[PDB]
Parts: C-alpha cells; structure tokens; sequence
C-alpha cells in the first residue's frame, strides 16, 4: 500500500485543494456526507490512499488545511464538501501574514507550524506504508508561501526517505494581483529547489489562456482553473489507485524526470479539452490525444516550449487502448520534433497507461515535461527582484520581522545558479 | 518424474504467467478452479501431468508457480480475477512501493527482505517436487524489479541449488521505442546476472513481435495480451517434450548441450512459423517445407538482428503435430543447400531435431488460427552482438554526463559498477565477434 498525506497552505492553496477533493470523490463514488454509493468495484479497492475509513463505514480525506485567516476556512466549512473534512485538522490562527513573506515564515507562522507538524505527525504514524506529501499553494503570497516553505523544510528534515511533491502557482508577465510578488516568489524558489523533490508551476496567465482559446469559456473563472489543477492532479496519481498494462508510482516518475537533483520544476498539462459544441466533430483517439499533449498552447506553465529542448517528458494516459499505437506516436512526436530534445539522452520520453478512465470520457491523458524554457519564468521573475532591490523598494516591511540583505542577496544568486544550470542544456552541439 | 519450477518476476513476468497458465490449463483441460472434469469423465490415464501441476488428495491440481512482484497492483489483479481459485494463497507481494525503474533499489535495499520468503517457498516446492529438471524464470530487463531482484534470486537459486538447468526469458530493449528513460543502466547491470548465473537466456524484443502481428496476423493495433500470448505458445512449445509423447523427445538437458557450444555464448535467438490469421489460414499448404524455411526469414525473427549479417553457430527445430522425419529431413538439406544461411566452419552438423505428437491448442478468444503442424526454432548465432551494440551505445551517451547517477548511489550503489558492467558487456561482444573469424 501506498498513501498520501496532502496539505493545503494559504488561499488559492485552500480553493484549490477543495476542488481537488471534490473531483476525488466524485471519481471514487464518497458522497459528501462521506458514505459510499460508487457502482464498480475498483473504486474501494484503493480507497485508503487518499482517505482514512471511520467507524460508521465513512471515510474522511487525509488532508491537513492551514491559514492564518478564519475567512478561507469558513469559506471551506461552507460549502458543498465542508463536512467531509476531520474539524480537528483545521489549523489556523489569526492576523495573517499580509502578502508578507517574513511574517509567513518567521514572525506568525513559527507559532502555528508546532500544531500543523503535530497534526502531521499524527496522520502520518497512523499510515500503513507512507508514500509521499503533495502540498498545494502560491509563491507569490503570504501565508502559503512562507508557512508552505517552512512546512516542507520541516517535514523533510523529519521525513528525509520519501517523496515530496507540491503544485506551485506562480507569478505572471501580466496577470499581477499583489504588488511584492518578486519578494516572496524569489524566496519562495529558493526554499523550494533547497528541499522538494518534484514542484509543478502553475500559472494563472496559461490557465486563463486554455480558458478562453481551447474551452471558449466566455466568463471564466477561479473555479474552472482549479478544475484544470484537479484534473491534472488526479492524472498525476492515477496510477497508484487503480491498475493498469504498464503501472507508473510517483517514485518511478521522479526517477525518470529529474536527471540532476536540481532540476524538478515541471510544466504539467491535460488532454483532451474540447470547449463543448465540438466534440461532435473531434474524433478521440490516441493521435488526437498526443497532438493536443505537444500542442505549445496545452501548457499550463505560461512557457513555450519551442524556445528549448525537452530533458524529459512523461505521458500517463488512462482508458482501454493499444501499446503499440502509444508507443508509435511517442516515436513519431520524438523524431519529427528533433529539435527540441536533447540529444545525449536517447527516448527522453516516459510511457505509463491506466486502464480506468475518468467517468464521463472514453479515454484521457496527462502531461509532464520538463524542459528548459521554464528558465524564461525564473529570469522574469529575477528581473523584478532586482528592479526593487536596487532601490529597496518595500523592504523594510521584511527587514521588520527579522530578515537581512544577505539572505535576499543569497536568495538571488541560488536562483541565477538555477537558470545558468538550466541553460546549459539549451545549445545544441556537443560530444560524441 | 520430470518438472520444472517458473517464477515469475516484475509485470512483464507476471503477465507472462498469466498468458502461461491460461495456455497451460486449456491444453491439460484443467478448469480455473482446478478441478478437471476429465477424470470423472474418463475415469483413468494421465491428464493432469507433474510437469507443471501437482495433484492434492482432493482432486485439486495446482500450479507449480512462484509468481513475486513489489506491486501489490499487478498480483492483486490475479488474486481478484479467474485464476484467483488456481493458485496457493502465498502470492510473494511486497506491501511497498516498486523499484521505481531502479536497479539498486530492486537488489540492494528494497529487493531483500522479501527474497528469504521466495527462497522460502521456492525450497518448499523443490522439496515437492521429484526429479526436478530446472528453473524457467520470466523477467524483463530495463525494470528495476525485474533487474535487481532477478540478480538476486538467480545468484541465490545458483549458490543453493547449482547443478539444475536455470532457463531465462526476458524482453530486451528495443532499438528504437521503449518506456522508460533509465533502460539501458537496467538492462547493462543486469549483464552480469544473464552471463554468470543463467545456463540459457532467451530475449524477445516487443518491436520484432509487434511487426510480427502487424504483418502475419493483420492485428493493426495489438497490446500486450497478444505478445503475452505468442511468448506462452513459445514457452509451450519449448516443454512440450516434456509432457507429451513424441517420435524424437527433446529434454532440457539435451537441449541446452546442442546449443550451447561454450559456456559464455548461451543468448540462443527464437522463432514461430505459422503465425498466422484465420482468415490466411486457408490458401497456404502450411506444410513442413513452409514452416521451416519461414522460421528463417529475417521478417519472422523475435529480435530485431538481421541474421544475414552473422552466422549460424547452431539451430534446434521443434516441431508439433502432424509431421514425419522424412519432411523435416528434406526441409533441413533445402536449408543447407541455400546460401544466403551462413554456418560456422566449425558446426558440420548445425541442426538439432526434435518431434512432438501433440498438436499446438488455440486459446479461446485469441488471435493464432489452428494449424496441424507448427515448429519452433531456437537458434544461436553471431548477429545478437549487433542488438547488444546499440544498446551499449545508449549507454555511453548517457554514462558521459553521469545523468540520472544519484538515484543508483542513493541506495548503497557503487560508481564504479557502471563502468565494471560495461567492460563485461564489452568481453560478451568480443566474444561474440572472436567465435566468429572461421579457423585458417
Ligand atoms: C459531452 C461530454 O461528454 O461532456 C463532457 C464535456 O463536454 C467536456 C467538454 C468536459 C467538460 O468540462 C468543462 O466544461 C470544463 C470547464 C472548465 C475546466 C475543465 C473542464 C465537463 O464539464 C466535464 C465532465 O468531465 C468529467 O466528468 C471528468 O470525469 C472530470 N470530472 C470533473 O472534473 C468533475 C466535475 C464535477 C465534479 C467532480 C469532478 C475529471 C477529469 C479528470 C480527472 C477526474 C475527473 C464531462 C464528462 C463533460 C462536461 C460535464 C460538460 C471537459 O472536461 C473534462 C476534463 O472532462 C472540458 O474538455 C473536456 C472534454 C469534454 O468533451
Ligand atoms: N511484452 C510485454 N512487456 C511488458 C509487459 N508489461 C511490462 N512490460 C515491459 O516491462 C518494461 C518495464 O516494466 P517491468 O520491467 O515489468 O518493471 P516492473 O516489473 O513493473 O518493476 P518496476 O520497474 O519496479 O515497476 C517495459 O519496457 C515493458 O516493455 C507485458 O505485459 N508484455
Ligand atoms: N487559480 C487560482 N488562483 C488563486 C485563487 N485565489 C487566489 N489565487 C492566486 O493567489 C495569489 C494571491 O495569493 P494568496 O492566496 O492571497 O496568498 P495567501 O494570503 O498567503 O494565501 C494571486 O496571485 C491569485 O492569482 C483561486 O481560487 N484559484
Ligand atoms: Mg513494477
């Protein structure tokens, strides 16, 4: 058995994790009042991966929510899933941090990390064989990112051997909705690429862009980006509920996408996404499939990934289809776009395939790449930071709480050894 | 009494198996849940044969099987599905993550633990047992299972037991497409486990079978059920002289020393004849000439490896069902007066002959139509080196920069292994080449 302990920090974290869990029980069948009314079998079969059975033949996710603001747990409480959750893994406190990164992860948020450990600690002795934590939140924030960073620096420290995931929402070129977002995304990466082991960046500006040219969704909203992140979510997991030709652990897809230790920021994607009033005309296939997965407009990382080379991708699909079709088309991608893989790792392309599809659709899939365009996002990013330390913009509001140029300065320069080490393997021409 | 042990290791192992069973129960006539209907139905003979099923006092035959893997998932698929009724409740499974596609995982830390209780029930079942004949072990190299923990139980198997023939089935990596990025460090470890331990290792490449299906059986679109499936009528094909009775019965003893002309060479290539759809099966004679010069075609081979750019050091043609000495004699001098088939100076004879009465059973629902006659070909030859080279190319290309190296030191590896296992790969290639060069 293998079971995740998830974790949800700050807002876009909270909404973002209540999407998550609603899609989840929608696909095992967990009524919200938490009884079971699936019809097929496999839906219990793996049940205890994501939740915890109760005494009344209930179930209760294994979710850890945390804030410094009542209003977002409240909102949570409220709503359509607000009782599937345990009340007594509702850590918060009070005076969040503000959008400051220093009040997150010093000054307010060291008092309330002893209960959130507390209550991590007691989900996780009470597991059978731990696999991993997977934590979703904001990098641009206060409360998530500081509390999310301080969080994963702990856990890892106590939890050394397994397997660390997070789902990152981060800046964007120019949807900005705070103003010291460079400040607290600067730190935040530098926290991230110390101790994670894998880290999806999400970006509202790509979201936003799926929204309104694949979907033609006219008014879109919050609530449709966290069904994206759901989806992909969901397809990142897959394989550890339910069984299939060719199984794929999160370990394995560690394994086999992060080639250098540094390197785990991943641009995830979802296939298919039709808009509604189309599918008609589409026909579903693997080929469609695989041609909406390469599409550079499919991404959700705001990078096009034509302006570098692929280190390596890893395709999950789920639903009742043939290896060698699978197989052909991840040749057939690999081969016509030559170019923008690198050539000193031959079949840079992971192949893993589900035999339970999601319930209203024949077939899905979904996208892991990691390539080195993602180094644009970074470099982006450093460019506002130096924008305000040159001046010390708003600075003061972190050096009040306990921080120092030194640490900023440090932080700048571990992300610029990140996007050097990135960009070494943009060139073509090398070697043998 | 003859039998022989299969353990199944990793998915493609397991899968294998299942393949395996289903063939081997439809052919015995031994019902899902074990009971044969045939006994209160004939009332006497031999059905239920000790090669691969062991009988209980209840009238209940179970398989002689070890199937191990780290994922609960795949077992658990057999311990829910038919065949839940047919085999022992101890299953070996791991309650613990996989390998994660990595060899020092599946040999070094997590591999164990688990390996006493194989050995275990692998001691229990040879205890069993009567005149056990071998082991046949199905794995699949470029897994981290089917790598480490086929290292270990094979190095295990030859400290305790040594003398028994060890016979290995596994999936090479293909050429070309392929399922994980981290195959050729899998696949150059385990070079030292398929060279010392194993006794004869038999490798399929899923492109060749893939081609074969396309081509023969006009299946555009096949999975693994199908590649499960012609492996199971290999392995079938290979232990029916075992079973049934024949006018040239090949045992496994006999058939390893024809084939196996030094002791390092033991990488035999294999071969089916009429892999053929229902619908072609009519308008073709499918006689004994046809088969035979069909399991030579390069189109036809279970590996990609032209076998015209090598030579043939040795050949064994099985065959089943109807078919007499004389044709097979003629097919066998046709072949030898063709030239574009190379022998070694050194092998006047080259050909091994072996005949079965039985003829080969059609699963229901498959794909493979019903034939009279079939043969199998199992052949060692020089041109393997070729399907080994481009692989050790991969692995140059990716031992340059050390990428993905962390993960294999993280859990105890050495550095230097990598390096230690390519020079091995490196002497079985100039081997391969230096039994070559005919003797002036
Ligand atoms: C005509 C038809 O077949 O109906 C579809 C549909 O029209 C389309 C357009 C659906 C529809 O999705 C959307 O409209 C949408 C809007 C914003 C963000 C994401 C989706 C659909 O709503 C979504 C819904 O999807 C599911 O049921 C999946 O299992 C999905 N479920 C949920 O997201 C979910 C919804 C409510 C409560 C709990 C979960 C899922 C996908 C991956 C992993 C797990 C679950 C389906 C079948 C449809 C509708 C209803 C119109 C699409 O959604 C998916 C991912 O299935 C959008 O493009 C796909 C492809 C479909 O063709
Ligand atoms: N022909 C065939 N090959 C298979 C099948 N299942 C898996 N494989 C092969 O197995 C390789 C990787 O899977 P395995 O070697 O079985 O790895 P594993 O046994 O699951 O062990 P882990 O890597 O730890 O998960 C792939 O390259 C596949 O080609 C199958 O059902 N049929
Ligand atoms: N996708 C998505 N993003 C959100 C949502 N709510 C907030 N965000 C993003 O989160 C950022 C603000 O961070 P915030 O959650 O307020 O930080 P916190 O106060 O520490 O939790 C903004 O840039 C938003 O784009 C949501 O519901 N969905
Ligand atoms: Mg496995």
């Amino acid at each position: 058995m293998r079971e995740i302990v998830h974790i949800q920090a700050g807002q876009c974290g909270n909404q973002i994790g209540a999407k998550f869990w609603e899609v989840i029980s929608d696909e095992h069948g967990i009524d919200p009042t938490g009884s079971y009314h699936g019809d097929s079998d496999l839906q219990l079969e793996r049940i205890n991966v994501y939740y915890n059975e109760a005494t009344g033949n209930k179930y209760v996710p294994r979710a850890i929510l945390v804030d410094l603001e009542p209003g977002t747990m409240d909102s949570v409480r409220s709503g359509p899933f607000g009782q599937i959750f345990r009340p007594d893994n509702f850590v918060f406190g009070q005076s969040g941090a503000g959008n400051n990164w220093a009040k997150g992860h010093y000054t307010e948020g060291a008092e309330l990390v002893d209960s959130v450990l507390d209550v991590v600690r007691k989900e996780s002795e009470s597991c059978d064989c731990l696999q991993g934590f997977q934590l979703t939140h904001s990098l641009g924030g206060g409360t998530g990112s500081g509390m999310g960073t301080l969080l994963i620096s702990k856990i890892r420290e106590e939890y050394p051997d397994r397997i660390m995931n997070t789902f990152s929402v981060m800046p964007s070129p120019k949807v900005s909705d705070t103003v010291v977002e460079p400040y607290n995304a600067t730190l935040s990466v530098h926290q991230l690429v110390e101790n994670t082991d894998e880290t999806y960046c999400i970006d509202n500006e790509a979201l936003y862009d799926i929204c309104f040219r694949t979907l033609k969704l006219t008014t879109p909203t919050y609530g449709d980006l966290n069904h994206l992140v759901s989806a992909t979510m969901s397809g990142v997991t897959t394989c550890l509920r339910f069984p299939g030709q060719l199984n794929a652990d999160l370990r394995k897809l560690a394994v086999n996408m992060v080639p250098f230790p540094r390197l785990h920021f991943f641009m995830p994607g979802f296939a298919p996404l039709t808009s509604r009033g189309s599918q008609q005309y589409r026909a579903l296939t693997v080929p469609e499939l695989t041609q909406q997965m390469f599409d550079s407009k499919n991404m959700m990382a705001a990078c096009d990934p034509r302006h570098g080379r692929y280190l390596t991708v890893a395709a999950i699909f789920r639903g009742r289809m043939s290896m060698k079709e699978v197989d052909e088309q991840m040749l057939n991608v690999q081969n016509k776009n030559s170019s923008y893989f690198v050539e000193w790792i031959p079949n840079n392309v992971k192949t893993a395939v589900c035999d339970i599809p999601p319930r209203g659709l024949k077939m899905s899939a979904t996208f892991i790449g990691n390539s080195t365009a993602i180094q644009e996002l970074f470099k982006r990013i450093s460019e506002q930071f130096t924008a305000m330390f040159r001046r010390k913009a708003f600075l003061h509001w972190y050096t009040g709480e306990g921080m120092d140029e030194m640490e900023f300065t440090e932080a700048e320069s571990n992300m610029n050894d990140l996007v050097s080490e990135y960009q070494q393997y943009q060139d073509a021409t090398a070697d043998e | 009494m003859r039998e022989c042990i299969s353990i199944h290791v990793g998915q493609a192992g397991v899968q294998i198996g299942n393949a395996c069973w289903e063939l081997y129960c439809l052919e015995h006539g031994i019902q899902p849940d074990g009971q044969m209907p045939s006994d209160k139905t004939i009332g006497g003979g031999d059905d239920s044969f000790n090669t691969f099923f062991s009988e209980t006092g209840a009238g209940k035959h179970v398989p002689r099987a070890v199937f191990v893997d780290l994922e609960p998932t795949v077992i658990d698929e057999v311990r829910t599905g038919t065949y839940r009724q047919l085999f022992h409740p101890e299953q070996l499974i791991t309650g613990k993550e996989d390998a994660a596609n990595n060899y020092a995982r599946g040999h070094y830390t997590i591999g164990k633990e688990i390996i006493d209780l194989v050995l275990d029930r692998i001691r229990k079942l040879a205890d069993q047992c009567t005149g056990l004949q071998g082991f046949l072990v199905f794995h699949s190299f470029g897994g981290g299972t089917g790598s480490g923990f086929t290292s270990l139980l094979m190095e295990r198997l030859s400290v305790d037991y040594g003398k028994k023939s060890k016979l290995e089935f596994s999936i090479y990596p293909a050429p070309q497409v392929s399922t994980a990025v981290v195959e050729p460090y899998n696949s150059i470890l385990t070079t030292h486990t398929t060279l010392e331990h194993s006794d004869c290792a038999f490798m399929v490449d899923n492109e060749a079978i893939y081609d074969i299906c396309r081509r023969n059986l006009d299946i555009e679109r096949p999975t693994y059920t199908n590649l499960n499936r012609l492996i199971s009528q290999i392995v079938s094909s290979i232990t029916a002289s075992l079973r049934f009775d024949g006018a040239l019965n090949v045992d496994l003893t006999e058939f390893q020393t024809n084939l196996v002309p030094y002791p390092r060479i033991h990488f035999p290539l294999a071969t089916y004849a009429p892999v053929i759809s229902a619908e072609k099966a009519y308008h073709e004679q499918l006689s004994v000439a046809e088969i035979t010069n069909a399991c030579f075609e390069p189109a036809n081979q279970m590996v990609k490896c032209d076998p015209r750019h090598g030579k043939y050091m040795a050949c064994c043609l099985l065959y089943r069902g109807d078919v007499v000495p004389k044709d097979v004699n003629a097919a066998i001098a046709t072949i030898k007066t063709k030239r574009s088939i190379q022998f070694v100076d050194w092998c006047p004879t080259g050909f091994k002959v072996g005949i079965n009465y039985q003829p080969p059973t059609v699963v229901p629902g498959g794909d493979l139509a019903k034939v009279q006659r079939a043969v199998c070909m199992l052949s060692n030859t020089t041109a393997i080196a070729e399907a080994w080279a481009r692989l050790d190319h991969k692995f140059d290309l990716m031992y340059a920069k050390r990428a993905f190296v962390h993960w294999y030191v993280g859990e105890g590896m050495e550095e230097g292994e990598f390096s230690e296992a390519r020079e091995d790969m490196a002497a079985l290639e100039k081997d391969y080449e230096e039994v070559g060069v005919d003797s002036v």
